[PDB]
């Protein structure tokens, strides 16, 4: 199920809580929202506040905010208190582009990798009614691609150009509780280095971090062809997986055991965890019909895989976009009938 | 530019937006006589040759008009005085055209509606359509002593290359 | 009159990459004597086997480094033009990647018909490994 | 052929494997947006330059980065008119280096051609097309200096037997 | 050295080509090639005069409107300028060509590859046609009077140019273009033959409409008494052309005479034959002078310089003086009508100036910078040319002034 | 065109033009034009001393001395007799045309004045084709410096006369494609047997010519024309001499000719490749 | 002003 | 305490408010037409040239139509360029105190301003506008006036320089007509390079840097080495004819001329402003540039303590509206403070400078 959109690139998509308006950035310094009038989309709202190229839009659903991080070093909040929306300036304290943000699963705080070899967390103080900004700069040693928050609120994983994987505790006491014992550690101070991996002789940079439904899983898709899963409670064993394909640009944990990727290929393809540590292909999830250009529905890379679902809890659909200019959203249970043994 | 009438005075009656101005006809009609020996008709004809060639003109004064309808008429009677022989015949010829019903200012058809404005009630439409029909046939009348010449049965090739060029692209028969 | 431009800062600097290796060497190269020994049996895939075996990915010195691409160039090119397809299948998958890289490696040494058969050494190892065999060519830190 | 399409399917899979790009703007530099393969200011972010060679003179050279790929073609050169026929070939090519969105205005050292593929190319076009492209180059760019040669030899035996009719 | 260098002024509708010191061009050709339509095949083609009418060529145009469109054309103009018309060997010469206005410098990069790739020039000078029209312009008046700041009206076979310049430099955001010039009058002219006269056959219709123009036109002050001269004494006015038919060779002799004045009347009346056109080309200079900056209007209103062919009708810069004073000074009393503070501003003169090489003005401009001593300093030599590149001759010195 | 003219298409132009306005009886107008040829030649067509029915053709050549050695003066006057008069200041042979005293057939005197470089050049081949054919041998080789660096080295045998070219080549790629032509100029034998014998050395001289101080470089190419006496005598004397005195400026026209058809090739292959490159675009599909 | 014309040709 | 009014007397721009204000309330241009208007600009570099303009100018700030308050029951603060003479410092007070009377007058000087906005009391201020760049060390909140520095090389030279820039191209472009398009031209396509060799290397190799620009009349021009050519006049001033050492250098300067305990503070907090300092690649190349000047004249060579040496330039992203900004919490901060503001006791009284500020 593919809609084109433009025939620009689609830098980054983000959807709200009804799945009904979907922020995308056609490959400039504007963000527009597009909403379902019907059985088509229409151009609804139109965002201009950078000056520079966009680089990252993320949708808080229950708060009902856009974040948005761009080349101009700089980070719009953008919430709609009438019908036209309003944004905030945060300040980031960063000398560099802004690469990737992320929003925290309570709402509260926000995290925006830049090449400042940086990550800040930032949250909102209503002592003067604006965003302050902390960072976490000790171990990282390159530019920050991709981030990823924990379930409980706390800590972050972040994959980077200097062929790591880390997962950081980004407990901020100022709004944060105290976090319960994890896996990963029991000492949580704000930019403390959980875990780190990513040693594996032929380092890649790593494109696209995911964090379990539980938690206690992360997968990571590096640029050497290699798709890896730690698991903390097992020892903290990381189980990597060479593949025959082209690099991947991001990775979504659908189920425990299940993880989705997609990438330069211009192909979904479904990777499988088990409980022993071993992770196996299991397909291609963009097969083509046979009744006797690419024979893809994407004809250039998919950089993005979010959930169109319900998350991680229970998912079914997930959407893709990518340079082609396309949004293609793919259902579980159409591909499980038509791929035979496929029974996720 | 263009080229525009100089017979304008204050003491002239005004039909319509046009102007009634005096004229030598030997046929009756509204327009009054004029002891001078210029006239609107003779203008016209001696700026016809200029007025021609151009596609845009501007309204100056209320005779202007009345120089556009002649200028008109002037490009009427050489495209029907192409085809004929002698003197006699285009004299009757135009003694036929004069006698004829054009459209008047109101009337679809009729160019630059958008300029001339319409009659006020019936007898000023009377008056309007004898002074047009005293205008052609004296039109005609000082046009066929012109087009000719002394070497007689041939109308001249100096005003007969002017058949297909019309004023401001708009013609009156279409 | 300037006399200050001309110097790079950025050499040093304090948050510049290092590469950061763990040292080593990965037992040198592969041994000389026994795949010669391999090699006068007749035994090519137990050559091949024994030739990808210890590479010098942990190694400074450029000297072991060329003497494994030479030994393993020296198989390669000592094969038939048939068996190239059996020899490929019965490696594993970090030995397809070993073998790309050498067989990258040797691309850089021409030698009359020693391309000409690692083209198509190159096509069956990319049939048997995939494009992302050669990704990781691109990708590794330490070469060959 | 004889050893043409294996080299070519080498070098169509190498840039196949090569040509994976993303935007990425400069670490050292606030703002800019440079092709890394051509500042290289930062050595995490370039790949291995790697080698396609078919003989000993005819040889491809691939090096990648994050978010640029020069890729310089050596060409073969049988003699002298084949080589100056080639030579201005890559000069009359390289003068109108604005047209072609993807090559160099002059090569690296010891090679012909070169082009620098960045990710604005990447995004405006499709890849797989530039990888045809490139091996569609590889082809023509030899293809035509053959039909040069041939109609250089054709026209000096027209000009000569014209010249040595007339005495 | 002691060899002159060689001047080549491609038109659209003629190339003037000589050599450098001369006063007239040595050769002045139609600017059309006709080609045959592997092996010597691209030889067999033919310039100039030689290329209007042959039965088994086809005759193309490369240049319209100043711009080349085909290049292999061109290239092949240039084989049969150099070495059958000139008969330079072209390593021994150095090269003036000409540009039209608001070139790109992608055309001066192929002109130069044209030039220094294919043909070893050893220099070769790229010039602007209105500094070299107002340096030719120079032999007319005094010595303390030759500057290089005036407006030059450029009419020859395709777009009318009003360029100004200011100290050797062209103003490119003022630079106005009427579509108005010389086929344009040949065109109506052919329609008011077409329209009254007979016997003119419709193979040579456009010749005959031609040297009608050469011959018999001019402008006029007043059209109306123009016409009641041509009606009342109509024996003097009149006059006759004859001709001689291509096929079945027959004297025919047509009357010329409402065309002679009517036909020059389109520059100052563009709406009698352009219909999307209308303002006459007093209003175009009085625009591109008052689209200048304010301390350079004076001497571009001071100089204007009248080039090319179809500015070689008789009194033609004395009406567009007339017309130009006119329409200046109606603006002058209009300030001084509207406002009424007593400012009363300077009064401004205008100047058209005519002179004698006027319809080979480029060339003559061309033949007088190229024989001077520093012309040999302002080159682009073919070691600089090997050396930094084709983007040498992006960029041309101007000349400073002298003689 | 392939072959080169050997009449000046100017000094043609303007003495029709002025001999055309003499005969029709108009009044005569002023000429000052200075012009050039091939070899570094130079013209001069003007009025002497203001006198406008007089038209002088001057022609200044920096080699007169070699060809006046060889009885130039004697062909000048035999070939243009009374319009030959004494020589202008800085040029070497003048010609005067008097309007009021020409001939009825004014052709012929015009394309004699279009050929005044060809009959400057002439002189040495008659010469030493009146060698060739008296049998009188061991005569002295001419040598005329038609260029600055180019020379010319003309011998006559008992059987044969030795025309020799050294020519110099500007750039490696004029060296490479005249190897080329003058390979096919070696083997022009297909053309039956009755040519003139063509042979080439690359950077060295002949053997014949060793004890002269003659060029030795790498843009320097050798070209010996032997013409036999079906060449020689004088049924064919003069095509032979328009043919062998224009061989030079024949070979590097052909040269730049194929040069502009490489840019022509190398265009239509450049906008073939752009529209492969524009074809995948997805905006253009 | 006027200038008179020249009734002759070229 | 009342409502504390701030304007700003920008030579481009005038925005008024009021004291707490996070956005400037009213911003129009200075444009004063006479009857199709004859507008002239009464500020050329900061210093007045037509008082009467900018008297006018202050009627329409103090009129109804924008701010439509009282001229004697309010408090407003001023703003005042670098290096401003005596005279007109003392004239604008005088104008204050005598044909409006405000009760409170505090004219501020710019740099002070500039610090005040981002929350800072010590450090070094580039100011690069439009007709000259200054250099301005503040200590504890106070400017230095005896190591101001000033630099004749702004956004004007710049313009020119790539007029020149792009008549070497083969552009037509005149100096006095086509200012305002290349001046655009400036605005969205030139870059501070960082590496000049390298830049260079990559304009002669490469086409990357080309960019096509659409003029007004319809030519589509190419601008290609030119966007990193054309800003580098401020590093290398002999390009443009201008006895100079460059921006970097003059920095250098005037940070080694101060006292010794207070280079660490200066090095840490320089603070880019004006509109000509918005070239992208700006702090970056004049951190490299110090960290070359620092290496080779006073480590004299050796790069062991080079990293030791901190630097750190922070250019604010809302660059818009920082001196209206700074003065807004200048005046938020001494809303009740009226001891630092003149009142018109002391403006009877002798006023000798505001009492001196
Ligand atoms: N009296 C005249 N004498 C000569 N040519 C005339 C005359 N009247 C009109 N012309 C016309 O002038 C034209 C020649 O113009 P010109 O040669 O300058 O044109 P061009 O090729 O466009 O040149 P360029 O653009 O270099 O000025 C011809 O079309 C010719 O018919
Ligand atoms: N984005 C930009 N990039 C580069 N230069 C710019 C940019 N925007 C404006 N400029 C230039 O900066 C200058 C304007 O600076 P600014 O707005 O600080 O002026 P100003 O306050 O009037 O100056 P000053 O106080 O020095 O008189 C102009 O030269 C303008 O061309
Ligand atoms: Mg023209
Ligand atoms: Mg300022």
């Amino acid at each position: 199920s593919l809609h084109q959109f433009l025939l620009e690139p689609i830098t980054c998509h983000a959807w709200n809580r009804d799945r009904t308006q979907i922020a995308l950035s056609p490959n400039n310094h504007e963000v527009h929202i597009y909403k379902k009038n019907g059985g088509q989309w229409v151009k609804a709202h139109e965002l201009k506040e950078h000056n520079g190229h966009i680089t990252g839009i993320d949708w808080a659903p229950k708060s009902d905010r856009i974040v948005t991080c761009g080349a101009d070093r700089n980070a719009y909040v953008w919430s709609q208190k009438d019908g036209v929306w309003k944004p905030t300036l945060v300040i980031l304290r960063i000398n560099r582009a802004a690469t990737f943000v992320k929003w925290s699963p309570l709402e509260n705080k926000f995290a925006v990798g830049s090449g400042a070899r940086l990550i800040s967390v930032c949250y909102f103080e209503s002592e003067n009614d604006w965003w302050v900004s902390k960072h976490i700069k000790k171990p990282i040693r390159s530019t920050v691609l991709s981030l990823d928050w924990h379930p409980n609120n706390v800590l972050l994983a972040a994959g980077s150009c200097d062929f790591k994987c880390r997962v950081f505790s980004a407990y901020i006491k100022e709004v944060d509780e105290k976090p319960a014992s994890t896996p990963w550690g029991s000492k949580m101070p704000f930019g403390q280095l959980m875990s780190e991996f990513g040693g594996s002789g032929t380092g890649g940079w790593v494109h696209g971090v995911s964090f379990s439904a539980s938690g206690s899983r992360l997968a990571w898709v590096s640029h050497d062809s290699t798709v890896s899963v730690a698991d903390a409670s097992k020892s903290v064993q990381v189980s990597t997986l060479k593949t025959e394909f082209l690099p991947l640009l991001s990775v979504s944990f659908v189920s425990e055991n299940s993880v989705v990727a997609a990438g330069h290929d211009c192909c979904p393809m479904l990777f499988n965890y088990d409980d022993r540590g071993c992770l196996t292909f299991v397909s291609k999830l963009d097969i083509p019909k046979q009744s006797i250009a690419l024979e893809t529905l994407h004809q250039n890379s998919i950089t993005q895989v979010s959930i169109y679902e319900v998350d991680k809890q229970d998912c079914r659909k997930f959407c893709t976009t990518g340079i082609d200019g396309a949004m293609t959203i793919w259902d579980f249970k159409t591909l499980e009938s038509s791929i035979q043994g496929l029974r996720i | 530019p263009a080229y525009h009438s100089s017979l304008m005075d204050p003491d002239t009656k005004l039909i319509g937006n046009m102007a009634l101005l005096p004229i030598r006809s030997q046929f009756k009609g509204p327009a009054p006589r004029e002891t001078k020996d210029t006239d609107i008709v003779d203008e016209a004809i001696y700026y016809f040759k200029a007025n021609v060639f151009f596609k845009n003109y501007e309204i100056k004064n209320e005779a202007d008009r009345t120089l556009i309808y002649i200028t008109l008429y002037i490009s009427e009677c050489l495209k029907k005085l192409q085809k004929c022989n002698s003197k006699s015949q285009g004299e009757k010829e135009m003694y036929t055209l004069g006698i004829t019903n054009f459209p008047i200012p109101g009337e679809p058809g009729f160019p630059l509606n958008a300029i001339y404005a319409k009659p006020a009630n019936k007898q000023e439409d009377e008056v309007m359509r004898a002074y047009l029909q005293q205008l052609r046939q004296e039109t005609g009348l000082r046009l066929c002593e012109k087009v000719f010449d002394p070497q007689n049965d041939k109308p001249s090739k100096w005003w007969t290359c002017f058949v297909k060029r019309q004023f401001m692209n708009k013609s009156l028969s279409g | 009159s300037a006399r200050f431009r001309k110097v790079d800062v950025d050499e040093y600097d304090e948050n510049k990459f290092v590469d950061e290796e763990d040292g080593g060497d990965g037992q040198a190269g592969p041994d000389e004597g026994e795949v010669d020994s391999c090699l006068r049996q007749g035994n090519m895939t137990a050559a091949l086997q024994a030739a990808l075996k210890n590479p010098p990915i942990n190694t400074k010195s450029q000297a072991v480094k060329d003497r494994a691409g030479s030994i393993v160039l020296k198989v390669l090119i000592s094969f038939k033009a048939n068996d190239i397809e059996k020899a490929v299948q019965s490696l594993d998958k970090n030995g397809v990647d070993l073998l790309m890289k050498y067989i990258y490696k040797g691309f850089e040494s021409p030698s009359d018909n020693s391309s000409a058969v690692l083209l198509q050494w190159h096509e069956k190892a990319l049939a048997a490994g995939g494009v992302g065999s050669i990704v990781r060519v691109l990708t590794a830190r330490k070469t060959v | 052929t004889a050893t043409l399409r294996p080299y070519l399917s080498a070098v169509r899979a190498t840039l196949q494997a090569a040509l994976c790009l993303e935007n990425f703007s400069s670490q050292v530099v606030e703002r800019h947006n440079k092709p890394e393969v051509e500042v290289r200011s930062s050595k995490e972010l370039l790949l291995q330059p790697v080698t396609i060679s078919r003989n000993e003179k005819e040889k491809v050279l691939i090096e990648g980065s994050i978010n640029s790929v020069r890729v310089s073609i050596a060409v073969k050169q049988a003699d002298e008119i084949e080589k100056i026929l080639c030579h201005k070939f890559m000069r009359f090519m390289m003068m109108r280096a604005e047209n072609f969105f993807i090559l160099r205005r002059k090569p690296v050292e010891g090679y012909d051609i070169s082009f620098l593929i960045t990710n604005f190319h990447t995004e405006q076009m499709y890849k797989h097309k530039l990888v045809d492209f490139v091996i569609h180059f590889m082809e023509e760019i030899d293809k035509e200096i053959s039909e040069m040669k041939l109609s250089v030899n054709a026209r000096a035996r027209i000009v000569a037997e014209e010249f040595l009719k007339n005495f | 050295g002691r060899l002159p260098a060689c001047v080549v002024d491609c038109g659209t509708g003629y190339t003037k080509l000589g050599y450098a010191g001369n006063t007239e061009p040595q050769f002045i050709i139609p600017s059309c090639i006709a080609i045959k339509e592997k092996g010597v095949d691209d030889l067999d083609f033919f310039i100039g005069d030689e290329a209007i009418e042959k039965p088994t060529y086809a005759t193309k145009w490369p240049i319209r409107h100043g711009i080349v469109e085909d290049w292999d054309l061109m290239e092949r103009f240039m084989e049969q300028v150099i070495f059958k018309y000139l008969r330079a060997e072209p390593e021994d010469h150095y090269f003036l060509l000409t540009e039209p206005p608001l070139n790109t410098p992608e055309n001066r990069e192929y002109t130069a590859e044209i030039m220094f790739e294919s043909f070893n020039v050893p220099g070769l000078y790229i010039a602007v046609q209105a500094v070299l029209a107002l340096a030719a312009s120079w032999t007319s008046r005094q010595v303390g009077e030759r500057t290089l700041t005036g407006t030059v009206i450029d009419s020859g076979d395709g777009v009318t140019h009003v360029i100004p310049v200011a100290e050797g430099y062209v103003i490119g955001s003022c630079i106005k273009h009427i579509p108005i010039a010389g086929r344009d009058i040949t065109y109506f002219i052919q329609q008011l033959l077409r329209d009254r006269e007979v016997g003119i056959p419709p193979e040579q219709s456009l010749e005959t409409a031609k040297a009608v123009k050469e011959r018999y036109s001019y402008v006029c002050p007043d059209l109306v008494k123009e016409f009641n001269k041509y009606d009342t004494d109509g024996s003097k006015w009149i006059k006759q052309y004859t001709g001689i038919n291509a096929i079945s060779k027959k004297e025919f002799s047509i009357d010329v005479g409402y065309e002679r004045f009517l036909g020059p009347e389109i520059f100052f009346h563009p709406e009698f034959a352009n219909p999307d056109f209308t303002q006459p080309i007093s209003e175009v200079v009085d625009e591109v002078i008052q689209n200048c900056p304010i301390d350079v209007r004076r001497p571009l209103y001071k100089n204007i310089v009248l080039s090319g062919g179809s500015t070689m009708f008789r009194d033609f810069g004395r009406r567009l003086q007339r017309d130009l004073k006119r329409t200046v000074d109606a603006r002058l009393k209009l300030s001084e009508e509207l406002s009424g503070g007593r400012l009363k501003p300077k009064p401004i003169d205008v100047q058209v100036i005519t002179h004698h090489m006027q319809r080979y003005a480029v060339w003559f401009g061309g033949s007088m910078l190229a024989s001077t001593p520093e012309f040999y300093q302002v080159c682009h030599t073919k070691k600089d040319y090997e050396e930094i590149g084709p983007s040498i001759c992006r960029h041309n010195p101007v000349f400073g002034v002298m003689s | 065109m392939i072959l080169l003219e050997v009449n000046n298409r100017i000094i043609e132009e303007t003495l029709a033009l002025k001999f055309e306005n003499a005969a029709a009886g108009n009044k005569p107008e002023a000429v000052e034009v200075t012009f050039a040829d091939f070899d570094g030649v130079l013209y001069h067509i003007s009025n002497p001393n203001g006198d406008k029915t007089k038209v002088m053709v001057s022609i200044s050549l920096k080699f007169y001395k070699e060809l006046q050695a060889h009885g130039a003066d004697e062909l000048l006057k035999r070939v243009y007799g009374s319009y030959l008069v004494n020589p202008e200041s800085g040029y070497n042979v003048s010609l005067l045309y008097d309007l009021e005293n020409l001939p009825a057939s004014k052709d012929s005197i015009v394309h004699q004045a279009g050929m005044l470089k060809r009959n400057c050049f002439a002189s040495v081949f008659e010469k030493y084709f009146q060698f060739q054919e008296e049998g009188k041998e061991g005569e002295n080789r001419a040598v005329i410096h038609y260029r600055d660096d180019e020379t010319m080295y003309v011998e006559s045998k008992k059987d044969r006369v030795t025309v020799v070219f050294s020519t110099v080549f500007k750039d490696d790629d004029d060296v490479v494609i005249g190897k080329v032509f003058m390979q096919e100029f070696k083997e022009g034998r297909r053309a039956s047997h009755t040519a003139p014998q063509v042979l080439f050395s690359h950077r060295e001289p002949p053997l014949e010519l060793k004890d002269t101080d003659a060029a030795v470089g790498d843009n320097i190419g050798y070209i010996t024309f032997v013409l036999f006496p079906r060449h020689t005598n004088a049924s064919a004397r003069d095509n032979t001499i328009n043919l062998i005195h224009t061989f030079r400026d024949y070979l590097h026209y052909h040269i730049k000719c194929s040069k502009a058809y490489i840019h022509t090739r190398m265009r239509a292959k450049t906008s073939d490749f752009l529209k492969v490159l524009n074809r995948a675009r997805p905006d253009a599909e | 002003d006027d200038w008179e014309t020249d009734p002759d040709f070229v | 305490g009342r409502k504390v009014v701030v304007c700003d007397n920008g030579t481009g721009f005038v925005k008024c408010g009021y004291a707490g204000s996070n956005f400037p309330e009213h911003i129009f241009p200075a444009l004063v037409g006479r009857p199709m208007l004859e507008v002239n600009y009464p500020m050329e570099n900061g210093i007045v040239r037509n008082w009467d303009d900018m008297k006018h100018l202050w009627d329409y700030t103090f009129g109804p139509e924008k701010l439509n308050i009282d001229t004697r029951n309010c408090k407003i603060l001023l703003t005042e360029p670098p290096m401003n003479p005596t005279k007109n410092r003392e004239k604008i007070v005088e104008v204050m105190f005598e044909t409006y009377q405000f009760s409170g007058v505090y004219v501020a000087i710019q740099a002070v301003l500039t610090l005040y906005a981002q929350g800072l009391l010590t450090g070094v201020v580039v100011d690069s506008g439009d007709g000259v760049t200054h250099i301005c060390p503040v200590y504890e909140g106070f400017s230095l006036p005896h190591l101001t520095r000033r630099l004749d090389i702004a956004g004007r030279d710049i313009t020119r320089y790539l007029i020149k820039l792009l008549l070497l191209r083969g552009y037509a472009f005149n100096h006095s007509a086509d200012f305002e398009t290349v001046r655009m031209i400036k605005e969205k396509l030139c870059y501070v390079g960082y590496n000049i060799e390298q830049e260079q290397k990559l304009a002669l190799e490469t086409t990357v840097l080309v960019e096509s620009y659409t003029l007004p009349d319809g030519r589509i021009i190419k601008v290609g080495g030119e966007r990193f050519e054309a800003p580098e006049a401020l590093f290398q001033p002999h390009l443009i004819n201008v006895e100079g050492v460059g921006v970097a250098e003059l920095l250098f300067n005037t940070i080694q001329a101060a006292d010794i305990d207070t280079r660490s503070e200066f090095y840490k907090h320089i603070v880019l402003s004006g509109g000509s300092t918005m070239y992208p690649g700006l702090p970056s190349r004049l951190e490299r540039e110090l960290k070359q000047l620092y290496l080779e004249r006073v480590l004299k060579g050796d790069v062991e303590k080079l990293s030791k040496f901190k630097i750190r330039i922070e250019d604010p992203p809302r660059r818009k509206h920082m001196v209206f900004l700074g003065g807004a919490v200048l005046a938020d901060i001494m809303k009740d403070k009226d001891n630092f503001w003149m009142t018109r006791q002391e403006y009877q009284e002798k006023g000798v400078r505001v009492l001196e500020k």
